[PDB]
């Protein structure tokens, strides 16, 4: 990680080496707890990953993006658990994801006891420890996405927290991070989420479009510079 | 806004005086009843001027 | 009375009677009571008709020179209950002569459809090139005051 | 008095200032529009009046100086943005 | 000899009864700058926005 | 053939009554419109829900307080309609360019 | 009377020629002549002009000469040449109006009742002042003021008909023109508009400086039009205008995604074709 921070990767480097560097820095910041940038980088690398070859590469990248996502609360898409070249290889991680989405500590414990060798084999046993300890945050994430407001007693009932104060503490920790946007009203008990203001007339589309058009302009300029006429 | 009593309860400062000192140590204040944009038109203008620049000045 | 019903400004029904009612419903010594506003059945029909005509003249003059009026407040500004005033404004709007749209708590009387972005930036750009009356302003400040510049 | 920073004037201001009842502010505004001095509008719901009026007055040489300063502020804003766009587009202006 | 005589003039006696003298236009900078005002729009349309509705219709087309 | 036809006519005339009125209003209580139209709350609620669901009358129903809201959908969206379809058009162009790259 | 006065790019050249031919020795700095043209009770267009022998003396600005029979004779000659143009007004250089302007206008009102002063600025051609046309009006000074004349400004345009504008173009055709508006030229136009706005700002500020300290009298209609114009300024606040973000981002749709992505794809397509073409050229050559 320290070497990465003081080393700037060349932009002209070939696609596969760029994908390798992206994978390496993504693993570094995933075990370094920079989960958002981690998932962004592995999604980029998979976009740069070869479609046909690099089966082992795509398998490791898929495994680490799965764990990074569900650590952040995001559920990996089922289709990546369906291609023949990845199905049985992610079958341990597929059962992992099944336990994570179900969230039952019994099946979770049985899955851990059955696949811990695979979990450490990728250097993710500590990662799956944090996974086992972030499944609750994931649960709170879908709870808050579904409900605009919810009493902490209802939180404890739907999440099996056994205490309103425990629910308060856990939801406060979860809302500290950028997982849930809300406005807690302890006068009455509201978890009233922020008003979903119109994305248009909010300058956000302007910024996203500015970034995208800058990307297209750089692509066009680099293309027009790379015409490379021959001498004869 | 968070009430004096519940704040003292959840701030884990068993001495209410300790809770008050830790409250003054921060800017998070007691409250009266014990109950604790524009069009910048410059950076975006720079952006559109930059777009025009990338259209002009040849390759 | 014809002035208050033709020129602008709100038609206060209460002072309308207190100023012309010894003269509409009753017969003046100078001129006897009109056969349109007597105690006859047609007289009282026209009487309530004008009690709604103050409503419509009010509505028209506010359409040119108001933006919004509240249902309780305009009801007492025409001295009726809410429901019949709503019904009469409905009759004024349905035949396509008055813009209005009524809420249970707002009862705004305007179509300000509210100025769309295209139209409101059109108005702003107009006022901006109407601000280009600044060019007339400066050319006049130099011309009409240049016959002063040579006069010092 | 209020330089359009808060155009919406609550009926309390017109009532206390003009020494009138809030029932009559609307009437006098309507009269002023009718004669041709102001061209504003009335919001009874929130008890506010919007004013866009075209009646000027004599201007009290100290007020001439104040409006001179306002002109200076807006002209230096114009100048500053002109230099900004010129510097940013110097590549294209040629 | 920079410019070529035309067939029409040539048939009508050019280079047989009369010669075409090269024509040069004396145009100093002052007259050029004054003629430039014929299409110098103004300081206003450089700040006058095009109609937004017409802008949207043009963009849609 | 007369029960069905007259039921259809009754529904249609109910629709015509509900559009010929409420034109003055932009936000009117269902109680007001029902009392002016002489139906039960539930039946008129179902009829208004059907009317909006059929997109016969633009609006939306806030039963959380029990009110009908009215608005219009601006047709400027045609530019985005062109935009997205042109986007996947250029996507197919890019696919053909990808094939041309496979040639290289 | 006239809501617009059109000055052809021929009377401009006539005034320049007159000013030059005089200022060879004629350091009067201001020369007066007669401008003809088709006369309309609508927009007025000046199609031609001639120079009368005008003399002015700096003493008291009241002794001057204008040979009027020369005026009549030249107008007769122009009638013989083209009877269509009629005496319309007059011109003089020296953009600062002198004292004899109104007196000369009264002198020339007999040959045409609606005589208009048309000043031609010769040397100062910085931003926006090709000409200024004035007409005398019969009002003392205002509702409650003593007598004056007070030439009235009329909006002026520089417009040409066919077979005159082509001469202008042929006289032009330097690196100038480019009637089609490229992005570069449009941004340059915006910069020029800002510059003109600032110059007008400095002019009005200068007059207000001259009035505020009492050197120049307070002119009531001037002050009134001021109060109007600073009343007329818009407000970028009042967050309903600010919802112009709607149309700004709507524009960003057509500029950012459509044309820019299409241009990028087109450039890439041009790239790959060259890369095949270069590859094919190499193969034709091991």
């Amino acid at each position: 990680e320290k070497l990465v921070s003081k080393s700037v990767f060349p932009e002209q480097a070939n696609n596969n080496e760029w994908a390798r560097y992206l994978y390496y820095t993504g693993r570094i910041k995933a075990i370094q707890l920079e989960y958002s940038e981690a998932r962004r980088t592995m999604t980029n690398a998979l976009r740069k990953a070869p479609q046909h070859t690099a089966v082992g590469f795509k398998q490791t990248v898929h495994k680490l993006l799965i764990v990074v996502e569900l650590l952040l609360g995001e559920i990996p898409d089922r289709l990546q658990f369906r291609q023949p070249s990845l199905k049985r290889s992610l079958m341990p991680y597929f059962l992992l994801t099944q336990a994570v989405r179900t969230g039952n500590l019994a099946k979770f414990n049985q899955v851990l006891d059955q696949f811990g060798e695979k979990f450490q084999a990728d250097g993710t046993y500590t990662l799956i420890i944090r996974l086992r300890h972030n499944v609750i945050k994931t649960g709170v994430r879908m709870i808050s996405l579904s409900y605009s407001r919810i009493s902490l007693a209802d939180i404890a009932q739907k999440l099996q927290l056994d205490s309103p104060e425990d629910a308060e503490f856990i939801v406060a920790k979860a809302i500290r991070d950028g997982v849930i946007e809300a406005s807690i009203n302890h006068e009455k008990g509201y978890v009233q989420s922020k008003e979903m203001i119109d994305i248009y007339s909010t300058r956000e589309p302007q910024l996203a479009f500015h970034q995208r058009i800058s990307f297209c302009l750089d692509i066009h300029n680099m293309s027009v510079k790379a015409m490379r006429f021959p001498p004869k | 806004k968070i009430l004096f009593t519940e704040a003292t309860r959840i701030l884990f400062f068993n001495t209410p005086k300790k809770m008050t000192d830790y409250a003054k140590k921060r800017g998070w204040v007691l409250g009266p009843n014990n109950y604790y944009t524009t069009i910048p038109s410059t950076e975006l203008a720079k952006q559109v001027i930059e777009y025009a620049r990338q259209l002009e000045m040849i390759v | 009375l014809l002035k208050l019903f033709t020129t602008m400004e709100l038609m206060r029904w209460s002072t309308l009677v207190e100023d012309y009612g010894m003269e509409l419903r009753k017969g003046s010594l100078e001129s006897p009571a009109t056969d349109v506003f007597g105690s006859t059945e047609e007289g009282e029909k026209r009487w309530k008709d004008l009690k709604n005509r103050v409503v419509e003249h009010n509505i028209r003059i506010m359409a040119k020179y108001y933006t919004r009026i509240t249902m309780k407040r305009m009801a007492q500004l025409l001295d009726l209950s809410v429901d019949e005033s709503e019904a009469f404004l409905s009759n004024l709007v349905v035949n396509k002569t008055i813009f209005a749209k009524v809420d249970r708590l707002a009862g705004i009387i305007n179509f300000q459809r509210p100025k769309d972005p295209n139209n409101l930036l059109n108005d702003w750009s107009q006022k901006l090139n109407s601000l280009m009356s600044l060019v007339n302003k400066t050319t006049h400040l130099i011309a009409k005051e240049e016959m002063i510049h040579n006069l010092q | 008095t209020r330089p359009a920073n808060h155009r919406q004037l609550t009926f309390e201001e017109i009532a206390k200032s003009a020494k009138i009842t809030v029932n009559e502010v609307e009437l006098l505004v309507m009269k002023a529009l009718s004669v041709g001095l102001v061209k504003g509008s009335i919001d009874e719901v929130d008890k506010r009046v919007h004013m866009t009026w075209v009646q000027p007055r004599v201007l009290d040489l100290q007020q001439i100086k104040g409006m001179k300063d306002r002109l200076e502020f807006w002209c230096t804003d114009v100048k500053s943005m002109e230099m900004l766009v010129e510097h940013q587009a110097h590549d294209i202006l040629t | 000899h920079l410019n070529k005589p035309s067939i029409q003039a040539l048939i009508h006696g050019l280079n047989r009864h009369y010669y075409s003298i090269t024509i040069n236009y004396r145009k100093n900078e002052l007259e050029q700058k004054m003629l430039l005002n014929l299409h110098k729009k103004s300081w206003m349309e450089g700040l006058t926005l095009q109609d937004y509705s017409e802008h949207c219709k043009h963009n849609e087309s | 053939i007369i029960s069905t036809h007259l039921a259809k006519l009754y529904d249609n005339l109910l629709e015509q009554n509900l559009i010929r009125v409420i034109e003055p209003f932009s936000r009117v209580q269902i109680e007001h419109i029902s009392s002016l139209i002489k139906l039960s709350k539930a039946d008129v609620e179902r009829k208004l829900s059907q009317m909006i669901l059929d997109k016969k009358f633009h609006g939306i129903l806030d039963q959380g307080e029990g009110v009908l809201i009215i608005f219009d959908e601006p047709p400027v969206d045609k530019t985005y309609e062109a935009a997205l379809e042109t986007i996947q058009n250029m996507s197919k162009v890019v696919d053909s360019l990808y094939n041309k790259a496979k040639k290289l | 009377a006239v809501q617009k006065v059109v000055v052809h790019p021929l009377v401009l050249l006539s005034v320049v020629d007159h000013f030059n031919r005089i200022g060879k020795v004629g350091n009067q700095k201001r020369v007066v002549g007669v401008l003809l043209g088709s006369w309309q009770k609508k927009v007025l267009d000046v199609s031609n002009s001639f120079a009368v022998p005008f003399d002015e003396d700096d003493k008291d600005d009241s002794v001057w000469f204008l040979d009027h029979d020369y005026l009549e004779n030249m107008y007769g000659m122009f009638k013989k040449v083209n009877a269509r143009e009629r005496i319309v007004g007059w011109y003089h250089t020296g953009p600062k109006l002198h004292k004899n302007d109104i007196a000369i206008n009264e002198l020339m009102k007999r040959y045409c009742p609606n005589s208009v002063l048309v000043i031609i600025d010769v040397k100062p051609k910085d931003l926006g002042l090709p000409t200024e046309a004035y007409i005398s009006v019969e009002e003392v000074h205002d509702d409650g003021t003593p007598t004056s004349k007070t030439f009235e400004h009329v909006t002026s345009e520089i417009g040409a008909e066919e077979a005159e504008e082509v001469g202008v173009e042929h006289l032009l055709r330097d690196i100038k023109d480019t009637t089609v508006g490229t992005l570069s030229q449009r941004i340059t136009n915006q910069v020029h508009g800002l510059k003109g706005l600032n110059s007008k700002l400095l002019d009005i500020r200068s007059y207000l400086e001259k009035v505020a300290t009492g050197k120049l009298p307070i002119n009531h209609q001037i002050i009134y039009q001021l109060q109007d114009v600073f009343n007329l300024l818009p407000d970028v606040s009042l967050q309903e205008f600010v919802k112009a973000f709607y149309l700004k981002t709507n524009d960003q749709m057509v500029v950012v995604y459509l044309a820019s992505l299409i241009r990028s794809v087109v450039a890439l397509h041009n790239l790959i074709n060259n890369k095949i073409a270069n590859r094919d050229a190499e193969k034709k050559e091991g």
